[PDB]
């Protein structure tokens, strides 16, 4: 109920505060064109053809340690000499994408926890400033943290994402354990 | 003074509008929800928490999770959309079927009043089945969450009802 998660993110407090938390790159495409959010899990997974992040994308990745976002950081925003390790709280959007996707989870090392439809400010318990690589200095708590409406709630089971999978309609995970029961006609 | 509110109804049935025209005072231009909004507004002395949750079929499996706690359900309807007024009925006997829910009141918004052959709350009272539900009190209020006809005279029934 009271674990959190961890996002880097090359973007500000202050920039995610007016955004209203941390948002899915597919929630300005819908605004900007009116492309409906992609929210298969295994598409936001493997990404794009060429393996980056699709402009549809629902769901908004993060850690399940301080370790492993510090060293996303160093992989994804190794470009950016300021950025951000968000401290997050746990709610019932967010799933463990190897859970849900099972054997067929794309980049398993990613142990990736996911949160369908962005999260908001408010469950953003603080941050961490990372200047050149280097964490040097203490949490700063986020005054808009609203403990009281996370602390009784948890990511969601991975039973309740299954459906969410979003493996392509011929793929053979439909035909197995579990995903079979969610299975689109045909598939 | 504090009520934990669960918002909940089929996709495109005015939930998320209702929250922002109660929140923000405006008629804001929404994005379907596929995972919660949460604001707290604060009206007849009654601090509301109210979690807006996407109403998309994929995702309804996902709203027992947000059941502990709650202390009025507002299941908001659209109600123009006939085809779907029996679904809306299968999912709001659902939710307060769950053990966790079983003291909840419920504020039912039938809302879109507006539209031209909207069904009105007796039919959707009737609809929905209402009367089956003999263990909390329940009301239908009409409203139009783009105008905000109706959103604060359900606020009061929560606040009358609730103790
Ligand atoms: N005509 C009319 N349209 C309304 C009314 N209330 C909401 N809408 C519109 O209905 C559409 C869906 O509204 P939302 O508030 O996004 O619906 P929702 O219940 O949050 O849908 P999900 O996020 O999918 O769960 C929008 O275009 C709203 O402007 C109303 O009272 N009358
Ligand atoms: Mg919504
Ligand atoms: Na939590």
């Amino acid at each position: 109920n009271d674990d959190k998660l961890y996002r880097a993110d090359s973007r500000p407090p202050d920039e995610i505060k007016q955004s209203g938390g941390l948002m899915p790159r597919g929630q300005s495409e819908y605004f900007d064109r009116g492309t409906q959010m992609n929210i298969n899990l295994y598409d936001h997974a493997r990404g794009t053809q060429t393996g980056f992040v699709r402009h549809d994308d629902g769901y908004v990745s993060t850690s399940i340690s301080l370790r492993s976002a510090h060293l996303v950081g160093q992989t994804i925003l190794s470009g950016h000499s300021t950025y951000y390790i968000y401290v997050i709280a746990t709610a019932p959007n967010m799933f463990n994408v190897n859970d849900v996707l099972g054997a067929y989870s794309p980049h398993p090392d990613d142990q990736d926890v996911s949160a369908l439809g962005g999260i908001p400010y408010s469950q953003i318990y603080g941050w961490y400033r990372v200047h050149f690589g280097v964490l040097d200095e203490q949490l700063h708590r986020n005054r808009g943290y609203r403990d009281r409406y996370y602390s009784n709630l948890d990511i969601a089971p991975a039973a309740d994402g299954y459906g969410l999978a979003g493996f392509p309609p011929e793929h053979r995970a439909w035909r197995e354990e579990p995903w079979i029961h969610h299975a689109p006609p045909g598939s | 003074k504090e009520m934990r509110i669960l918002m909940l109804g089929l996709d495109a049935a005015g939930k998320t509008t209702i929250l922002y025209k109660l929140k923000l005072g405006q008629s804001v231009t929404t994005i379907p929800t596929v995972g919660f909004n949460v604001e707290t507004v604060t009206y007849k002395n009654v601090k509301f928490n109210v979690w807006d949750v996407g109403g998309q079929d994929k995702i309804r499996p996902l709203w027992r999770h947000y059941y502990t706690g709650t202390q009025g359900l507002i299941f908001v309807v659209d109600c123009a959309d006939r085809d779907r007024i029996d679904e809306a009925r299968q999912e709001l006997h659902r939710i307060i079927n769950d053990r966790e829910m079983r003291d909840a009141i419920i504020l039912i918004f039938a809302n879109k009043q507006d539209l031209p052959d909207a069904m009105k709350p007796h039919e959707i009272q009737e609809k929905l089945g209402l009367t089956r539900i003999r263990d909390r009190n329940w009301y239908v209020q009409p409203s139009c969450a783009t105008s905000g006809d109706g959103l604060y005279e359900g606020l009061t029934w929560l606040t009358s009802n609730y103790k």
